[PDB]
């Protein structure tokens, strides 16, 4: 993979607590950039999760740098921990449709954390197998 | 956060057909037709501090002579403006692996070329249209600066420039303007500052070795793309402009257009006198109308225009009194209200 | 694939530079959208002999 | 595929039936497959109702 | 949209009552799809809806031909009465990872509407605009 | 019209209050720019003011980095905030003489302005409206 | 408050010297041998986006045809996999003046340019045995998180990685591993991407001029420093990893390696490639444990090379010995 610095959403990011993405990607157009020709995108989980219990990993995209009002467009749902290895994905392959003006990662968990980090952005080809 | 300044990876993605390769053929979509910056003539400085233009504020008039007096001696008294040039530049920033990888690098530089042409020429004319320097310190004096105000009577001759402006009842965002500009030596003319030269200067810098304030040194590619120009209004019976056209009427029998620019052409003092090339520049709303209003169908309550077969539909609008009517897209159907001089 | 259209959907937004300060580049920010076939297709067996 | 309607003169052919029956038939096939893909709607306007 | 029979999860299937997928994929043997090149599907209503409350189209994959074992790669959510119109793609717009011997798509609607329609399917280029 | 960024006292610098200059210029050797040729100056009001009261805009120059001895060169008075407008300059077109060292603007205010800019420094090139 | 940041007086005085200029004989003390680098194939990367590859998957049923008698139609299910790749840069910065100040400047880079080229060797050695995408997705994946498992009893036909490793039994900090891969087009090569050339690529960047914090302009030489590479197992059952060798026992008698070397051979792939390169690749404890004295060499020019079952058994400095315990698929 080639993944690169600035179309992406966090790096190595714990996220151990409740905690949300830090690099939200901002588009001044709604591009909506899933049409057409695919982006690939990662929610891999990029090292093992100690004492979660789910991580909801959310999508969120809003019209406002605070995302005053968000909309969902890939949620991963109640992911219990036994499965938060490295490798984990939490979404869809490529980009999905929908993507209006501002795009933020949320990171819901059911109770703390004492490990766990992610490495969600933009991919230029996935890696499988 | 971001994601805007740089050519990122996902719009490169986006920038090429099924088979792998960079799109030659990009539907743009958002280019505009400006022809302002076209027919404009514009010359070199030239000069010391500035272009000059020489104002008239005083006559001698004369003195009825009684037989036995002795008439005083006059003098004529004059006053000097100044007009300056503007300059602004764009550059463009992308990782030269990010151009490997694409397959192919005169195509993505060819891309890049056309989008920052187009939007250096929308933004120049953008700011002729709208140079309000007075707030910006940049961004040469453009027109509508100049013209800002308006003189509701009294506007028998050119006193000020508030005698060059037609009101027309507009309220709200909702308004615009025509502009009848003169090109000419004396009339007006664009400007460029001597050393450097007409048009869009643009320059390809070749591979770059940018480096980061953190220690790092990932190479970029860069196009320089650069033009100035400034502009020059020396007299104000040369320009009229039309404020207050309320767009919520000029679709519907509110406002006829013909009648202001009838107004506005006898406002244009110095047409009686061939100074320079003529225009009278729109946005096409106005031309539209005009359209709306020179052929009419089924119109409310006017148009005494009476038509015959093969002529119901109607013909084109390039020529309003003789005047080419240039279709300039900078013009906007906003412009706020333009004030009423006391 | 299909057809592939790449519409523009935004252009930068220059700046007056004064001297010695710098400009701070920007994109040609583009948008996609592709298109697809679709098939017609009739028979006639009318018996040879 | 080829461009526009096209049309094949498929010429004789069988025509085995479900219970050992057979007799010639021809076949004459037409086929097309278009799509319209308005790649700019700035060259397109609509009035409708 | 090139549909193809053969590869078509359901054709013009009416959606009225819970109910599953007509036709049920098997791909001979247990392997992948999702992965390496994508493959474009479209679980979108057709026609449009009454009174239910909601609808739940899901894409269950199973080993077995018949689906004891349910395993979700990809859930439409409990998508709103007002948005079952025309043309609203319910799903991913590529296939997910991880396809079984076999797949189907499982309609489980709030209510029961008098009426509602879906034509699922895997297409060789998903038709955008 | 063409600026710089050294020879530029301010750039919509805020006098919400009696505040100076930022960029106070060095010229190596003391000299004396006013004499020979002319060289512009503008000190345009930008961002119309609001509640001051009076602005003075004083020009001091310096011998020194730290403004402990400062030699006034020009004046505009107590202007009220009635004008005080956007494009109105406050000082003589062209620098003084008896610029020593250094220079800087002073912006003496009578009062509070909750509004109100300047771009103070030299311009290639006056603009007479 | 150092010195090692940039090139200094200090190194140029350690290098170029011999009473005289630059010296085209720098020895490479630490250059450890990876002669995968060398038995590895390369492929340009046709696709574009992350190497491709179709694998058979199902096998159609042919028929006995019983006088006059229809055969149904087959059909032959295929899988597809894409290998992703990556990329690894380095950058030289000399001061001008100080390449300058030196009597010759093309060795005094060229010497500086084979030290890089041996770092990029190392570094890419050992992300090419120990390359995880799972940690960094930076990283393209070596060869062995594809195979961080295995079954307890082999399946009757390879249907998994899990399938193609060996449990050879062990625990601790201590334990190794051991390949056996045969290199081919249709079985593992690098993959350098489309526009990028193959191998590591030198840039020369002429002369260049540098900036600070308070300006302090100086005119520096860089030499840019580029290597792609992706690894792509085609028909893994082409790749069988022993794991979990506990050094310790093998330094004492208590696990033999000719028995896990048989087991591994045994779950190999029959070699039917052409002009397909194999070898073994097992750190030096291994080949020490080799001490057992007929398994034999055999003859290539009479080389240091042990020929295991007509497999050449290269020995990779890269294989660390300190590996993780690989977990079992119950």
């Amino acid at each position: 993979m080639i993944m690169d610095k600035e179309n992406t959403f966090s790096y190595k990011q714990a996220i151990t607590g409740t905690a949300v993405s830090t690099n939200v990607i901002d588009l001044g157009v709604s591009r909506d950039i899933g049409k057409g020709v695919p982006v690939p995108i990662i929610i891999q989980v990029v090292e093992d999760f100690a004492d979660a219990t789910s991580l909801t990993a959310t999508l969120q995209t809003s019209e406002t740098e605070n995302f005053s009002s968000a909309t969902t467009l890939a949620t991963s749902g109640a992911v219990p921990v036994a499965d938060l290895t490295a490798g984990k994905q939490l979404a869809v392959q490529y980009m999905p449709l929908g993507t209006q003006r501002y795009l933020r990662v949320n990171y819901t968990v059911s109770g703390t954390a004492t490990a766990g980090a992610v490495t969600a952005g933009v991919v230029m080809s996935h890696q499988q197998n | 956060t971001l994601g805007n300044t740089y050519l990122t990876l996902a719009d490169v993605q986006k920038q090429k057909d099924g088979k792998g390769n960079v799109t030659s053929e990009i539907i743009e979509m958002l280019a505009e037709t400006n022809p302002i910056l076209e027919d404009m003539v514009v010359m070199e400085c030239n000069d010391g501090t500035g272009h000059l233009t020489t104002i008239r504020t005083g006559l001698p008039q004369a003195t009825w002579r009684r037989l036995y007096e002795g008439v005083q001696p006059a003098k004529s008294t004059t006053r000097q403006i100044k007009d300056s040039t503007g300059t602004l530049e764009a550059w463009s920033e992308v990782d030269e692996k990010l151009v490997k990888l694409s397959k192919d690098k005169q195509q993505l530089m060819l891309n890049e070329a056309a989008a920052f042409l187009e939007g250096m020429n929308q933004t120049m004319a953008s700011t002729l249209f709208y140079g309000n320097t007075a707030t910006d310190a940049v961004k040469f004096m453009g027109l509508a600066p100049r013209f800002n105000a308006y003189r509701a009577a009294r506007n028998l001759k050119p006193v000020d420039t508030a005698d060059q402006v037609i009101d027309a009842g507009g309220t709200g965002s909702d308004l615009t303007s025509i502009w009848m500009v003169v090109w000419g030596d004396r009339t007006a003319h664009g400007l460029y500052p001597e050393g450097t030269s007409a048009g869009l200067q643009r320059e390809y810098l070749g591979a770059e070795t940018k480096e980061l304030g953190d220690g790092g040194v990932y190479r970029v590619v860069r196009e320089k793309f650069e033009w100035d120009l400034g502009l020059t209004v020396r007299d104000f019976r040369y320009v009229v402009r039309i404020a207050n056209i309320d767009v919520s009427d000029l679709q519907a029998g509110t406002i006829d257009i013909y009648a202001l620019l009838r107004k506005a052409y006898y406002r244009l003092e110095n047409r009686v006198i061939t100074g320079g090339r003529a225009a009278l520049y729109c946005n096409a709303d106005v031309t539209e109308a005009m359209d709306a209003a020179a052929t009419p169908t089924s119109s409310t309550t006017a148009s005494y225009v009476r038509l015959t077969p093969m002529q119901v539909d109607g013909k084109e609008v390039m020529m309003y009194r003789g005047i080419p009517v240039r279709e300039c897209d900078a013009i906007l159907s906003t412009e706020t209200a333009v004030p009423s001089v006391a």
